């Protein structure tokens, strides 16, 4: 009797079960893999923290409200401040790993509404100003917190328009990126595997970020008659096949 | 030396020309290849991923709002949406489909179109889709829609029907541009029975709706698009 | 290879057309899986759908301009364009960046095609044969300053010389530092509160100096110059949503205010053919 | 023929002739079997 | 072969030469069913009357202008011939018009080639070095409004640069959407109490836009362009009736009002020779 | 460099020539051929159907 | 020897050498015989 | 061809970072002599370096 | 005459380009070969010769 | 092929591909072996 809706992954000492899933993603069919000799270039033995890293973190929990535009998270970024994950990102020079993304959102049969989960790899954002304004270091790490695409337009900041993916293409097509729907009357999570993507081996953590991980609802939160106007989205995501080089003093970066 | 004879056509640039070339940079060595996951080899491949259509045009503004086909409860026989099938224009311009379409000038297949529903759980409904092979109009009721091509879709624990729409046509390709003679026909969709909201459920359920295309699909003719344009060079 | 095969009634439990979009997959579901079909074939390959293909041919990346006249009493030649240069990137003219950016990586090798044309706006007694001297000047070679410096030796540096009024071609092997080019970068040169942000700071491609090696002559000639860019022995990675609204700046996805929908707005109902 | 030392130099490619569209339309880690209830 | 085979008297029940047109057939009666004939040989293989040499050379199928001259001011750029365009066809020229006509439908691929001739009416002190370019725009693609748009980056659509006074050439595949061209079509493009009639709404094979790549020179330059076809790998299918009055217009088969007779009135008898 | 010479004629266009020439439209794939009845191969072939004449002039 | 990809770019056919001209001389039902009456 | 060999720990007698400059040699000193490394290979021939190319432009 | 068609880039002039081209002296017989020691085949050779640094800027 | 009857003629030679820094590295009258004493 085993089902698509039930699963259970187990990283490091953590553990998740959900009952109401939907197969589960894994980004362009590639499970993620260390870095092998023949693809590396760096001379140094890396270091593999293994479970002690590679396990599920649980970041802030948002809410969606009927009046919500959605949510992004950049990794590494996001999991910058994350027990030993982020402090092997400050220490080394260069690092590499994969994910395992799970976004959590569970209602009732009587509520309604669908969530976009997608992940895209080099998420350039642009720049609110137009023209050839950058967007500052800061706007783009905004670490466990994400980027609320709801919130202001700020100085130095991106530009936060749903519609237009925060970089001039349309919410639609972001279909064409590794994605999952949780759509409350079928879903409840939406789990996506991503492999380490990049045109290098092994790279900067805090100067780069690989993939950005986006909540985007599409058809708006409903709920029933006189109930809360709301319901938490909680995203949980663990690092796999992490791999750091290069240690050394700690970086200090922007703010 | 040679005694040789040169033809019309020497010293021409054709962009398209596929020749050899004096490499200006000898003996370099270019970076090593390292594995890539998600390569692209043809765009016939990617087109066959869906993509949510703005549907629902009838807004000010581009907004999320614009892929949200509207339901209504306790509604019958009547139509939920309608469109041409000019997959180059209208509701499909802007869609992957739509925009890897505009990059030729033929094109040939069957698309496939589906609809997801959004309601609760605990509602339901039975809707048809309907497609309006070339030759006549697009329906006006559910009666004529369902004289075609269709497919009754019954709301529940698979959330998704996907309606075909089967290469119907006489001559072997069509214009990506829009053309009469070439024309796809319609598609419309019509409630079969009703959507029914369960107690203390109130208001609007919507839609989703995608298209993308079957193995079928052709694509020939390469051409500039005309969703994409500047009035000067841009600058850094 | 058959484009559809022969399928008729069909009365079962196997329901092929009942999906569940939320997992994320495009279920590969054929006409035959919800019609009765006769068999057809392909007749078709889909060789010009290609990335090979689809890159593969020559597009106008930059236009430029350098003229042919006295340089005495001239303080900056740059300025002056009695020499000009381009720093080389692909994302100037729209036409092509919407096609590369259809993907996240990219790696090929280059066929440049350069096509120089001369112009005489005011009285001229004659049109000059000029011939146009290309040189490609990389990351941390010595820039040109003045028309006939000491750089234009080019004793390193490639350059092409080709008469104005012809075409100049050849071939760049895939220069970039990584494994493939970046259509796009999420990120920084260093960890740095204003330093810049995307491929501005990847494509570091240095330049290519253009100059008029003939002297001047009584007249003045303005000499235009196109450079076309065809990939070949191509490689894509990651397709991407591809562009809808209209380029603001090289290297950025910026895009401008107050710019117009892109999606046509009905004119009419939702209901409307 | 190739007349130039150099592979950047050679011409077109030819067709990949892979297509497996199949990365991109079906990236699930439970393989789904057309006709199968997609959700079990 | 032969030509004619040797044969003599004849007194027979079998009759070669009476036969019943009214059938519909052309009865293979040879001259040695009615005469003493001798041996003789063809000597010939009739290659020349074959579809694909018939078809197959090159003829002038359309003639344009463009000018190269100052665009400031010019509120229509298209109108001023700065660029101009051609909404590809053949029968435009009646010439080749007429062979093709010989048929009902036709497959072939196409050779292309472009003559560009310069010409200054008035006061020059020179002939400008002019570089046309051709681009062909598929319907779908943006038309150029401009002599200098984005839309002549031709990124995707395919293009010649050549020089005034020289030519330009290169085929094309069989580009028809149908199995075969239509030379004629008995119909329209949908039910439709208005709508055109015939091939006008079959051959919509967008057009090609010629512009001359030069800024203006202080004298005002005309170039004429020619265009030439030629089918290679040639099929033709339903012989018909040639033309026997003149054409009026593209695509239609009407004929002027008030036309003269065609065929010749004799200058005498029905007997006369 | 292979040593060449070219030859009078060069630069000429003959509208009678029969030569190779580059393909505007580099791997397109034309629409497959059906069968069409009443091919035609040779002018030879056509006019050995005969026709009506014109003989009464007279008008 | 052709020096281009495509098969558009090559250079005449050659000679049909079919030739058949009775698909529009005899195209009757019944056979007809040179020397036999025609209508018999 | 290797650009470097996998090589661990070390606690020798075997001093290779230790040299003597003044006999005028430059003794091929390795990373793998003085840090831990992972195999790599060089993918490169040194091509565009060779004299027939430095002065063949 | 072998029918051709020259190319885009006839006639230019690539610094970088490796041909043949006709030798202005023929059967001029060049200065045998010696034995000469220090031969340097490529740079990356001489590279991994070390050298002094001016470590020491601040003069 | 070549087209021309002197060497001089023919184009560039192609990589050495001999490559030994040691007599520049290393041009010692004693073998100094990697890891052992410099100066014994
Ligand atoms: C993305 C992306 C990819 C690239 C490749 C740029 C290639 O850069 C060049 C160019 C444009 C020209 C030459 C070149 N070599 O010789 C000449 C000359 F003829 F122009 F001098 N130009 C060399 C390189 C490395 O740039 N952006
Ligand atoms: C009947 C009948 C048959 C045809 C074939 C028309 C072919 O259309 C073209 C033409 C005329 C030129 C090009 C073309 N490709 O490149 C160029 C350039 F060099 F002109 F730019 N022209 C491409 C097509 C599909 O048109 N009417």
């Amino acid at each position: 009797g085993y089902s698509d809706r039930v699963q259970q992954i187990t990283l490091g000492n953590s553990t998740i079960t959900t009952q109401e899933a939907a197969n589960a993603v894994v980004c362009y069919a590639e499970w993620p893999e260390y870095l092998p000799d023949v693809d590396a270039s760096d001379v140094n033995k890396t270091s593999k923290p293994d479970t002690s890293v590679c396990r599920f973190y649980t970041l802030d929990s948002k809410t969606w409200t009927t009046g919500s535009k959605g949510w992004c998270w950049k990794l590494p970024d996001a999991l910058k401040d994350m027990g030993v994950f982020g402090q092997n990102m400050f220490f080394h020079s260069l690092g590499r790993s994969g994910y395992t993304v799970h976004v959590q959102c569970n209602a009732t049969k009587f509520h309604s509404g669908c969530l976009l989960v997608v992940v895209i790899p080099e998420h350039q954002l642009a720049s609110h100003e137009g023209g050839n304004v950058s967007v500052k270091y800061t706007f783009t790490h905004p670490g466990e917190r994400g980027i609320d695409l709801s919130s202001a337009n700020e100085v130095g900041g991106p530009v936060k328009d749903v519609l237009y993916n925060m970089n001039g293409t349309l919410l639609g097509n972001l279909l064409i990126f590794p994605h999952q729907f949780i759509n409350l009357r079928t879903n409840n999570t939406a789990t996506i595997v991503i492999p380490y993507i990049n045109s290098v081996p092994i790279d900067s953590m805090t100067r780069h970020n690989n993939v950005s991980l986006m909540v985007i609802p599409i058809a708006p939160l409903t709920v029933p008659t006189g109930a809360t106007p709301s319901l938490p989205i909680t995203v949980t995501i663990a690092p796999m096949c992490t791999e750091f080089s290069g240690i050394r003093s700690k970086s200090i970066v922007p703010q | 030396g040679l005694p040789t004879t040169t033809l019309p056509g020497s010293g021409q640039f054709l962009t398209t020309d596929d020749r050899q070339s004096p490499s200006a940079l000898p003996n370099y060595e270019p970076t090593p290849r390292i594995h890539i996951p998600g390569k692209v080899h043809n765009l016939l491949e990617i087109i066959q991923v869906d993509t949510l259509i703005p549907m629902n045009n009838t807004h000010t503004k581009d907004e999320v709002n614009s892929y949200l086909i509207p339901l209504n409860a306790n509604r019958q026989n009547e139509q939920v949406f309608g469109t041409n099938l000019f997959i180059g224009d209208g509701v499909f311009k802007t869609t992957l489909l739509g925009e890897i379409v505009q990059y030729y000038t033929h094109w040939s297949g069957s698309l496939r179109f589906s609809l997801m529903y959004t309601g609760p759980a605990l509602s339901s409904a039975k809707l048809i889709l309907a497609y309006t092979p070339p030759g006549a109009r697009g329906p006006q009721d559910r009666r004529e829609a369902m004289l075609g091509t269709h497919v009754v879709w019954d709301i529940g624990l698979q959330s998704t029907i996907v309606m075909t729409i089967p290469w119907t046509s006489g001559v072997q390709f069509r214009y990506t541009d829009p053309d009469t003679y070439t024309s796809a026909g319609f598609l419309s969709c019509w409630y079969q029975t009703s959507l029914i909201l369960p107690p203390e459920t109130t208001g609007q359920v919507y839609l989703l709706s995608f298209i993308s295309a079957c193995p079928d699909f052709k694509l020939r003719l390469m051409k500039d698009t005309q969703t994409i344009s500047q009035t000067v060079a841009l600058t850094e | 290879t058959v484009a559809s095969i022969s399928s008729g009634p069909k009365h079962t439990q196997k329901v092929p057309i009942l999906t569940a979009n939320e997992t994320g997959a495009t279920m590969p579901v054929l006409p035959s899986d919800s019609i009765e079909t006769r068999t057809t074939y392909m007749h078709f390959n889909g060789s010009e759908t290609d990335v090979e293909c689809f890159l593969g041919r020559a597009a106008c990346v930059h236009v430029t301009e350098i003229q042919n006249k006295d340089a005495t009493g001239i303080d900056n030649h740059r300025e002056a364009k009695l020499f000009n240069d381009w720093k080389i990137n692909l994302s100037s003219l729209v036409q092509l960046r919407k096609k590369l950016e259809l993907f996240t990586y990219v790696r090929f090798d280059s066929e440049y095609t350069i096509l120089a044309t001369a112009s005489q706006p005011d009285s001229a007694n004659y049109s000059s044969n000029l011939v146009v001297q290309a040189m490609y000047v990389p990351p941390g070679a010595p820039n040109p300053k003045e028309w006939d410096d000491y750089t234009w030796q080019s004793a390193s540096n490639p350059s092409v010389f080709f008469k104005v009024g012809d075409t100049s071609r050849f071939s760049v092997p895939y220069v970039g530092l990584a494994s493939a080019y970046n259509c796009f970068y999420d990120g920084y040169s260093h960890d740095d509160a204003e330093t810049q942000y995307g491929i501005t700071v990847l494509n570091h491609m240095g330049s290519m100096a253009f100059r008029i090696v003939n002297e001047h002559d009584e007249h003045k000639t303005l000499v235009k110059i196109r450079v076309y860019h065809r990939a070949k022995h191509v490689e894509a990675w990651i397709p991407r949503a591809p562009r809808a609204l209209p380029y603001t700046s090289i290297g950025r996805t910026n895009y401008p205010k107050n710019t117009e929908p892109v999606i046509k707005k009905r004119k009419g109902d939702i209901k409307s053919y | 023929i190739n007349y130039y030392k150099d592979a950047a130099s050679t011409s077109s490619a030819g067709q990949s002739l892979s297509m497996d569209p199949s990365k991109f339309t079906e990236p699930v880690k439970d393989l789904m079997l057309k006709g199968a209830p997609a959700l079990n």
